[PDB]
């Protein structure tokens, strides 16, 4: 953000004949994640559903993003 | 560099007449002095140090040494509009003309900042409303922060 | 009215007659024809420069830094 | 020809001052497929008797203001056979007077800028300098100066070819309030100086030396 925001630069030849670059920047913030559990009490053999709202975990806009459990 | 109409909008072909110089149509000045590049035979003055004004400008990365070097032209907006437009960009440094009465001009030995100097443009109408020669102009100020 | 050593001085010359060009910030003091000189007992600055506040104001200003003596 | 595609070739250099030289017009020096299609035969002294009223003559001025840098040059394309007759290293492709036609050098040799037009349809009456790949015969020089121009004349009405530069604008356009991870947002550049062909869509490819500028992050 601020001075470190990603910026694209384009060197340019102006109508006054002098070379003057043009540029734009956009900030790339990070997001605070929350995790929640759908119910406050469960019983044996109840479905428990876990949701994580972290925008930073989306790494591709075309594909569904999946995270899996480790068995090693 | 061999004609009185140097670094001005007009023609290399020229004559000396009563009203002034016949080949001059428009020029640009800083502090009421022609904005011209230090070239020719009379640009050997070094000023305070041993560096001539021409190389003195080059070390500052300036390529807009005068009006002729910016590529300034007057272009008619339409085929028959009768309105002419040109543009250029103000430089950080310029080289003053010491004596305008010699051809080529004699240039100073040290570059000067353009900040705090007025800028003017002068147009010479060969035919005014009565068909007589007159010169007209506009002025503005270069500032710094 | 009274200063101290190593103190900063501001000078204001109100000389409307030196407003030569209405669209240029005018300078006084840099020439043999029109010199200025700021001096203390022992030391001086000659052909000092003062500049116009605005282009057609006709007020000239400058500043000098006093320095005192090295043996103290 | 009412059934075929008509080809014409012009000597247009109006500043060739050699006493023997004249601006001239030739018929079917090439085909519509850029083949030979026959010899070049003078028509300049007969155009008065063929009902030409100021409308059969093409002239070109490469440097109108005589600034020393020529604005327009000429190049081969798919509907003509143009050759660089002065191939010396001392000259380059910006010298319009270094091109000619090899088979016809008396009147279309070095200097005397040859220009070829081809009929857009068998019986249309509309001619052009472009070919099917959109490569014109007439091209602006690489070192051309802003504000300077050339003059191309048909039917005793000249037209200027003005050289100018365009201010660019770049702007990243975020789809919603924040640019988050894994979201494509558009980047748009507007610069007329990169549109070097009005009949083709152009990409800013790194690999092409003739694309002068590329955006970078």
């Amino acid at each position: 953000t601020d001075e470190d925001a990603p910026r694209v630069n384009y060197n340019d030849l102006g109508a006054d004949g002098v070379t003057t670059p043009v540029s734009d920047q956009e900030e790339a913030p990070s997001h605070s994640g929350v995790v929640s559990l759908n119910a406050d009490s469960y019983k044996i053999a109840d479905t428990v559903v876990i949701t994580v709202e972290d925008l930073d975990l989306n790494v591709d806009s075309d594909l569904i993003d999946i995270f899996t459990v480790v068995s090693d | 560099n061999s004609k009185a109409t140097d670094d001005a909008v007009g023609s290399a072909t020229t004559q000396s007449l009563s009203f002034g110089e016949l080949g001059r149509l428009l020029d640009v000045t800083f502090d009421d002095v022609i904005w011209s590049t230090p070239d020719g035979a009379n640009n050997t003055a070094t000023g305070n140090d041993s560096d001539t004004c021409s190389t003195e400008l080059s070390n500052a990365g300036i390529t807009d040494t005068g009006l002729g070097a910016t590529g300034f032209t007057l272009v008619e907006t339409g085929a028959a509009t009768g309105v002419f437009v040109g543009d250029f960009q103000i430089p950080s440094f310029w080289c003053r003309v010491s004596d305008t009465t010699t051809t080529p001009y004699t240039y100073a030995g040290d570059e000067e900042t353009t900040t705090g100097l007025d800028i003017e443009v002068n147009y010479v109408d060969f035919r005014d409303a009565s068909g007589e020669i007159v010169e007209v102009g506009d002025s503005a100020g270069v500032r710094a922060n | 009215k009274v200063y101290s050593w190593t103190d900063k001085v501001y000078i204001t010359i109100v000389a409307p007659d030196h407003n030569f060009d209405s669209d240029l910030v005018d300078e006084i003091g840099e020439t043999d024809s029109d010199p200025i000189k700021v001096s203390t007992r022992g030391f001086d600055l000659d052909n000092y420069k003062l500049v116009e506040t605005g282009t057609d104001t006709g007020i000239f200003t400058g500043e000098v830094i006093l320095t005192g003596f090295t043996a103290h | 020809d009412p059934t075929d595609e008509d080809s014409w070739t012009f000597a247009t250099n109006t500043k060739n001052t050699t006493s023997s030289f004249n601006v001239d017009t030739f018929y079917q020096v090439f085909d519509e497929n850029g083949a030979s299609g026959g010899s070049a035969l003078t028509l300049r002294t007969t155009l008065s008797s063929l009902m030409c009223e100021d409308n059969c003559v093409l002239t070109l001025d490469v440097d109108a203001q005589s600034s020393g840098t020529p604005v327009v040059t000429i190049q081969d394309n798919g509907d003509s056979i143009l050759t660089q007759l002065n191939a010396s290293s001392n000259t380059n492709a910006n010298n319009a007077s270094a091109f000619g036609i090899s088979t016809e050098t008396a009147k279309l040799g070095t200097g005397s800028i040859p220009v070829t037009i081809t009929e857009q349809g068998p019986n249309s009456g509309v001619f052009g300098t472009y070919d099917e790949s959109d490569k014109s015969v007439l091209k602006i020089t690489d070192n051309a100066k802003r504000g300077t121009s050339a003059s191309l004349d048909y039917n005793e009405t000249p037209q200027t070819i003005l050289v100018g530069f365009s201010f660019a604008s770049i702007d990243i356009q975020p789809v919603t309030d924040e640019w988050t991870s894994g979201q494509e947002i558009p980047v748009v550049i507007v610069d007329a100086d990169q549109n070097k062909n009005s009949r083709a869509d152009e990409d800013l490819d790194l690999n092409n030396p003739d694309v002068t500028l590329i955006p970078a992050l």
